C-alpha cells in the first residue's frame, strides 16, 4: 500500500557507505563517489559517537548538487534514531512569536536527548468493593486472576476515588508513593453489555499476577522538552501548539542543574546529538555572532551546516564574506568540501535512483541521460526519470527508450533552455 | 446605562458548522492531545498488550 | 457554480487516450505541448509514489497558467486534494511564514478513512438509571418504525443530565462516543403549554438504530490542528481557554511526526487511504527569498506533496534580495529543482475560439462579425479585456431589445471601457493633470 | 474615580429557531465558570 | 413452550452478536492510541 | 436609598429587603445579582445604602449613626438616615461622545456576569 512515507530526493540514501577504518566505498548504502567528503562525514559522525567533546561546528560546502544535504542524510540514516538529529533550515528561526536568538536556543536544546529511567511500585487490580462510612473512612477490596485483598482507605484516598468515580468492575492502578490513580479499564460481565459507550470506556481483562507491582518506564526526551514543560504551569500543551515564547534563562539553568543531579543519582543518561542547519546562508550577523558563543557551552550539540554560497553578502550587512558567513563563525568551524560528479559517478547516481523507484531503463537511455545530466543538471535527470517512466507505462512499455527521453526533455524544460525562451519573448514578460 | 445591541440573524446560520454523526467520522481516533494527564506509559505498553 | 467565474470553462485537459492534446477540447484551445505536460503530471500525482516533485508553468500573462492549473485539479477529481494558494498569503500577522508554507504543504496531503457509524435516534420515552453509583443507563427511544430499548454506559447518564433530557424530547446518541443532542421536543406535546420558548420537532421516521458507512476526507493540517489545543475539559485552565481567542500557531515537528506515525498506523490497519494531492502556488514570485530557501527543504522531504508553480515574471528581482535578478523572480536553486512548462502565446485564431467558449460559457449568442471583432480587439489590446466585454454588449444588446451580440454593440462597449493601453496613452497624453 | 460614560451589556444573538442546544450550553459553561471564578474576583470588589 | 417464535430469537440472538461486535470493535479503538508523553514522563520531568 | 431592616434570601437566591428612612418604609425583592453585590458590600442589618437601579450598582456607605453609640472600637464609619424617600427618581444630563458609545459596545462591561470580567 501507499504510506506517508514515499519516494523523495533522499530516499535511496541509506547511510555513508563506509567500512569500519572509515573509508569510502565507490557506492554502498546508496551514495556514489563523494570520497574525501564521505570521509569527513564519517569523521564527523565517530565524533558524534562518542559524545566526548562540545560544540563542534562542520560546514558542508560545495556546488548545488554535489551531495551536501545527501551527505547530511546519510549522517542522519547512519546515526541511530536513538541520538537526536535535528533538521531545519535557516529561514525557520525567524519567528513571528519568538526572537532569532531564542529559536537557535530552542534548536540547540532539541539536539540534546536525556534518557530518564523511572522505577515505581504500583497496585494493580480489579475493584470488587468499595465501602465509606459517614467519607471518613472505609475499605477498598482489589483482586486479581491469583489474588484478593483488602485495604483501609483515609481520607485523601476516599476523596480521590470519589473524584475518579471508581466503581465496582473498574480495573485500576495506583502509585504507591503518590496515591494517584489511574483507571485503565472495566471487565466485562454478562450485565455490561452496553448498546452505547463513551468515549473513554474499554473493556480489558482482570490482571493476573501479584497485586502489587513495579512500573519501569525509560523515555528519551530533549532539553527543550523539558524546558517547555516546565516553562508554565501546563507547559506540556505548548510542545504540541508550539506557543513557547521565550523561556527564561534561570529556568533553563535551573534546568541543567536538575538533568545534571538526574545523571548523577543515575535516573538520567545525556545523549548529545546533531543540530543540522540547511542553507545556513539564510542566517541574519546576529545569528551568526550568536552561534558563535552559543556552541561554546558545555551542552551544545554539534553544529552541521551547509551552504552553496560563494563570496556573497552577508544577510544584514553590506558585507562580503567567503559564504556568506562572517570569517569569525568561520574559524570556529571545519569544512567539508564536495567535489562535481564525473560521468561515471553521474551514471550510477541514475542507477540508484531508478533502482528505487523500479524503472528500468536502456543503455543508450542511461548514456542520453547522463549527458543530459552533464550538460543541464543532476537533478534535471533525476526528475526526467520518473517522467519517462510515466511516458513509457502511457505507451504501454516495459523499458524506458531513448524515444522517451527526448519526449521527456521536449515536454520539460531546464532552466537554461526556458530562460533562452524568455529572453527570445522578453517584452512579453512582466518586470524585466 | 443603554440596552445591549440585538443582532438578528437566519436561524440556519448558526448551523452551518454542523454535521449530523451519520455523516462525520470519529476524530477521537487521532486525538493526541488528550491523552496528556489521562493516558500513562503503563497503559499503553505494559498492560492494554 | 451558477455564478460564472474566469475558469468555469475549463472541464479538464483535453487530451485523448494516447496522451496527445486536442486542439480544441474540455474548454481549452491550443498549448498542446504544455497540455500534455500537465497530461504527464496528473499521471504522476495519479501514481502515488513520487513525493515533493515540483513543477513551475511559466510563461507571459494571460496564456492559461491558471486554466492548466484548474484542468488538472478537475482531471484529478474531488477525491484529490487540490490546495491553490496565492503566493502573497504567506505573510501572515500571527505565524511565521514557513509554518503557513508547510501548512498548506500538509492541506495538500489528504486521508480518506472508511468508517461505519452507529447513532440510536428517537424521542425519549423512559429514562431509568439502574443504581447497584449507576450501573447502567436504561433509556426508551421511539420512532415512526418501533420502539427499542437501550443499555447505556454509565458515562453516558453525566451526558444526558448535562442536556437536561426529559420523557418526550428528540435525542440522538453515538454509540462510539456517547455523545447526546437533545435536538428539540417531539411535537406530539407542542400542545402541553399555550406558551413555552420551545423548539418542537417531528418524531424521526426511521429505525431508532441506524446504520450508514460513509467515507469522509480529511487532510493531515486537520488532524496537526485538532491536536493543536484540548477540547472539552472541565477543569478551569480548560474552561478560561475556550475563551481564549483562536490563534494559529507554529505546529511542533514532534507533533507532524506522531501524527505521522498514527496515520501509518492506521493505513496498515486498512482503514485508511493516503491521497497524496496537490498544491498550487500562484503568484510565487511574492515570495520572498527566505520562503524560496525553505521550499529547498520542505520539497525534498519524503512526505510533501507535488507542488505546480506559476509565474509570469521576467528577470527580475528577488522580493526578499537587495538586487538580486533571477529567471522568473524565483533564486536558480528553486529552479533547479523544478520542471519548467512553458506556455506559449495564442494567435488570433485561438483567441476566437476562446471567445467562443466564453461566449457560450455565459449564456451569451454572438455574431460572426461581433466575434471577429472581438478577435480583431483582442488582437489590438488583450484577450482578457475582449473576453470582458462580452457581458456588457450582451446587456446593451438586451436593452436594445436583440437577443444576439452585433457588431455596433461591440463597438459601443469599445468606446464606453477602455483597456490597459488607451488608458496608458490618455494617461501619458495628460502628465501634468494627473496626480504623480 | 474613573468612570466610563457609558455602559452597555454585550451584544445579544437572537434567532428565530436557534438550535435548542447552544442556549442551554452557554448558560452551563458560564454557571460554571462564574461558580469557580467569583469567590476569586471578591478583592477587586473596591476597584469595581 | 407454546408462544416461542424461531424468528424473533433469531432476531435477538443477532443482536446479541451486533452487541458483542460492536462492543470488541469500540474497546480495540478506545485504546490503541499511545501517548507522545505520558503520565509517568511528564510527572518525572515537571519540577516543583 | 435607606438603611436596611431586613435581608431575608429567597431561594439562584433572590433577595427580600427592607429599607427605611427619615419619611417610610418599603420591601423591595431584587435579583440576585443585586444580592451577589449586597454581600460583596457585607451589608447587614442596620446599615445605610445605595441602589442605583439601572446599572444595579450596591454601595454601602455605612451602618446607621443610631449605632454610633453601641461601642467604643467597633472599626465602622457611620452615615446619617437617607432624608428623603426610599424610591427616588432622578432625571439629569449626560454628556458623551459618539466614541464612548462605540466603546461601550465594543468592550461591554455592563452584564456584571463573569464573561465581562474575563473579557
Ligand atoms: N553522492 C551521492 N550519491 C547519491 N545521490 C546523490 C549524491 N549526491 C547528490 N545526490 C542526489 O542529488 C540530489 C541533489 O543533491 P543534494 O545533496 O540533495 O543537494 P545539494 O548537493 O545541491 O545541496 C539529491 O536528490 C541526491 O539524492
Ligand atoms: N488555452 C486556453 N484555452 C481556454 N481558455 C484559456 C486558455 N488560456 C487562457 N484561458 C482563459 O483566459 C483567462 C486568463 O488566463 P489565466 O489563466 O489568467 O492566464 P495566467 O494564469 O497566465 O494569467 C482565464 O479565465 C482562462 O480560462
Ligand atoms: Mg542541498
Amino acid at each position: 500500500v501507499t504510506r506517508i512515507e514515499r519516494i523523495g530526493a533522499h530516499s535511496h540514501i541509506r547511510g555513508l557507505g563506509l567500512d569500519d577504518a572509515l573509508e569510502p566505498r565507490q557506492a554502498s548504502q546508496g551514495m556514489v563517489g563523494q570520497l574525501a567528503a564521505r570521509r569527513a562525514a564519517g569523521v564527523v559522525l565517530e565524533m558524534i559517537r562518542e559524545g566526548k567533546i562540545a560544540g563542534r561546528a562542520v560546514l558542508i560546502a560545495g556546488q548545488p548538487g554535489t551531495g551536501k544535504t545527501a551527505i547530511a542524510m546519510g549522517m542522519a540514516q547512519a546515526l541511530g534514531p536513538d541520538t537526536p538529529f535535528t533538521a531545519i533550515a535557516g529561514s525557520e528561526i525567524f519567528s513571528l512569536e519568538m526572537s532569532k536568538t531564542e529559536a537557535l536556543t530552542q534548536a540547540f536544546r532539541r539536539s540534546i536527548g536525556v534518557r530518564i529511567k523511572e522505577e515505581t511500585e504500583i497496585i494493580e487490580g480489579e475493584v470488587v468493593e468499595i465501602q465509606i462510612d459517614r467519607s471518613k473512612v472505609g475499605k477498598l477490596t482489589l483482586k486479581t486472576t491469583e489474588m484478593e485483598t483488602i485495604y483501609d482507605l483515609g481520607t485523601k484516598m476516599i476523596e480521590s476515588l470519589t473524584k475518579d468515580k471508581v466503581q465496582a468492575g473498574d480495573v485500576i492502578t495506583i502509585d504507591k508513593a503518590t496515591g494517584k490513580i489511574s483507571k485503565l479499564g472495566r471487565s466485562f460481565t454478562r450485565a455490561r453489555d452496553y448498546d452505547a459507550m463513551g468515549s473513554q470506556t474499554k473493556f480489558v481483562q482482570c490482571p493476573d499476577g501479584e497485586l502489587q507491582k513495579r512500573k519501569e518506564v525509560v523515555h528519551t526526551v530533549s532539553l527543550h522538552e523539558i524546558d517547555v514543560i516546565n516553562s508554565r504551569t501546563q507547559g506540556f500543551l505548548a510542545l504540541f501548539s508550539g506557543d513557547t515564547g521565550e523561556i527564561k534563562s534561570e529556568v533553563r539553568e535551573q534546568i541543567n542543574a536538575k538533568v545534571a543531579e538526574w545523571r548523577e543519582e543515575g535516573k538520567a543518561e545525556i545523549i548529545p546529538g546533531v543540530l543540522f542547519i540547511d542553507e545556513v546562508h539564510m542566517l541574519d550577523i546576529e545569528s551568526f555572532s550568536f552561534l558563535n558563543r552559543a556552541l561554546e557551552s558545555d551542552m551544545a550539540p554539534v553544529l552541521i551546516m551547509a551552504t552553496n554560497r560563494g563570496i556573497t553578502r552577508i544577510r544584514g550587512t553590506s558585507y562580503q564574506s567567503p559564504h556568506g558567513i562572517p570569517i569569525d563563525l568561520l574559524d570556529r568551524l571545519l569544512i567539508v568540501s564536495t567535489t562535481p560528479y564525473s560521468e561515471k559517478d553521474t551514471k550510477q547516481i541514475l542507477r540508484i535512483r531508478c533502482e528505487e523507484e523500479d524503472v528500468e531503463m536502456s543503455e543508450d537511455a542511461y548514456t542520453v541521460l547522463t549527458r543530459i545530466g552533464l550538460e543541464t543538471s543532476l537533478r534535471y535527470a533525476i526528475q526526467l526519470i520518473t517522467a519517462a517512466s510515466l511516458v513509457c507505462r502511457k505507451r504501454k512499455g516495459t523499458e524506458v527508450q531513448v524515444d522517451d527521453i527526448k519526449r521527456v526533455y521536449s515536454l520539460f524544460l531546464d532552466e537554461s533552455r526556458s530562460t533562452q525562451y524568455m529572453k527570445e519573448y522578453q517584452d512579453a514578460f512582466l518586470f524585466n | 446605562i443603554t440596552p445591549g445591541i440585538c443582532f438578528s440573524t437566519a436561524s440556519l446560520v448558526l448551523r452551518a458548522t454542523d454535521v449530523h454523526p451519520l455523516q462525520r467520522i470519529d476524530m477521537g481516533r487521532f486525538d493526541l492531545i488528550g491523552l496528556e494527564g489521562r493516558v500513562s506509559r503503563y497503559e499503553a505498553d505494559t498492560f492494554l498488550p | 457554480t451558477q455564478r460564472i467565474a474566469s475558469h468555469s470553462h475549463v472541464k479538464g485537459l483535453g487530451l485523448d487516450e494516447s496522451g496527445l492534446a486536442k486542439q480544441a477540447a474540455s474548454g481549452l484551445v491550443g498549448q498542446e505541448n504544455a497540455r500534455e505536460a500537465c497530461g504527464v503530471i496528473v499521471e504522476l500525482i495519479k501514481s502515488k509514489k513520487m513525493a515533493g516533485r515540483a513543477v513551475l508553468l511559466a510563461g507571459p500573462p494571460g496564456t492559461g497558467k491558471t486554466a492548466l492549473a484548474l484542468a488538472i485539479a478537475q482531471e484529478l477529481g474531488s477525491k484529490v486534494p487540490f490546495c491553490p494558494m496565492v503566493g502573497s498569503e504567506v505573510y501572515s500577522t500571527e505565524i511565521k511564514k514557513t509554518e503557513v508554507l508547510m501548512e498548506n504543504f500538509r492541506r495538500a496531503i489528504g486521508l480518506r478513512i472508511k468508517e461505519t457509524k452507529e447513532v440510536y435516534e428517537g424521542e425519549v420515552t423512559e429514562l431509568t438509571p439502574c443504581e447497584t453509583t449507576i450501573s447502567h443507563v436504561i433509556i426508551g427511544l421511539k420512532t415512526a418504525k418501533g420502539t427499542k430499548q437501550l443499555k447505556l454506559d454509565p458515562s453516558i447518564f453525566e451526558s444526558l443530565q448535562k442536556e437536561r433530557v426529559e420523557a418526550g424530547d428528540v435525542i440522538y446518541i453515538e454509540a462510539n462516543s456517547g455523545a447526546v443532542k437533545r435536538q428539540g421536543r417531539c411535537d406530539t406535546y407542542a400542545t402541553e403549554f399555550d406558551l413555552e420558548a420551545e423548539e418542537y420537532v417531528p418524531l424521526p421516521k426511521g429505525d431508532v438504530h441506524k446504520k450508514k458507512e460513509i467515507i469522509q476526507d480529511v487532510t493531515l493540517h486537520d488532524l496537526d490542528v485538532a491536536n493543536a489545543r484540548p477540547q472539552g475539559g472541565q477543569d478551569i485552565l480548560s474552561m478560561m481557554g475556550q475563551l481564549m481567542k483562536p490563534k494559529k500557531t507554529e505546529i511542533t515537528d514532534k507533533l507532524r511526526g506522531e501524527i505521522n506515525k498514527v496515520v501509518n498506523k492506521y493505513i496498515d490497519q486498512g482503514i485508511a487511504e493516503l491521497v497524496p494531492g496537490v498544491l498550487f502556488v500562484d503568484e510565487v514570485h511574492m515570495l520572498d527569498i527566505e520562503c524560496f530557501t525553505y521550499l529547498h527543504r520542505a520539497l525534498e522531504s519524503s512526505i510533501a506533496p507535488i507542488v505546480i508553480f506559476a509565474s509570469n515574471r521576467g528577470n527580475c528581482v528577488i522580493r526578499g534580495t537587495e538586487d538580486i535578478t533571477s529567471p522568473h523572480g524565483i533564486p536558480l536553486d528553486l529552479l533547479d529543482r523544478v520542471m519548467i512548462i512553458r506556455t506559449m502565446l495564442y494567435t488570433p485564431q485561438e483567441m476566437k475560439q476562446i471567445i467562443k467558449i466564453r461566449a457560450q460559457t455565459e449564456g451569451i449568442n454572438i455574431s460572426e462579425e461581433a466575434l471577429n471583432h472581438l478577435g480583431e480587439i483582442g488582437t489590438k489590446t488583450t484577450l482578457r479585456y475582449s473576453v470582458q466585454l462580452l457581458t456588457p454588449a450582451n446587456l446593451l444588446a438586451k436593452i436594445n431589445g436583440k437577443d444576439s451580440i452585433e457588431k455596433e454593440h461591440v463597438e459601443e462597449i469599445s468606446e464606453l471601457f477602455y483597456d490597459a493601453k488607451s488608458s496608458a496613452k490618455i494617461l501619458a497624453d495628460q502628465q501634468d493633470k494627473y496626480m504623480k | 474615580f474613573v468612570m466610563p460614560p457609558v455602559e452597555a451589556p454585550p451584544p445579544s444573538l437572537h434567532a428565530c429557531h436557534p438550535p435548542p442546544w447552544l442556549a442551554p450550553r452557554q448558560a452551563a459553561f458560564q454557571e460554571q465558570l462564574a461558580s469557580e471564578l467569583w469567590p476569586r474576583a471578591r478583592p477587586l470588589h473596591r476597584i469595581v | 413452550s407454546p408462544f416461542y417464535l424461531d424468528s424473533l430469537e433469531e432476531k435477538r440472538k443477532r443482536q446479541r452478536s451486533e452487541r458483542l461486535e460492536r462492543i470488541f470493535q469500540l474497546s480495540e479503538a478506545h485504546g490503541a492510541l499511545a501517548p507522545v508523553y505520558g503520565t509517568e514522563v511528564l510527572d518525572f520531568c515537571t519540577l516543583p
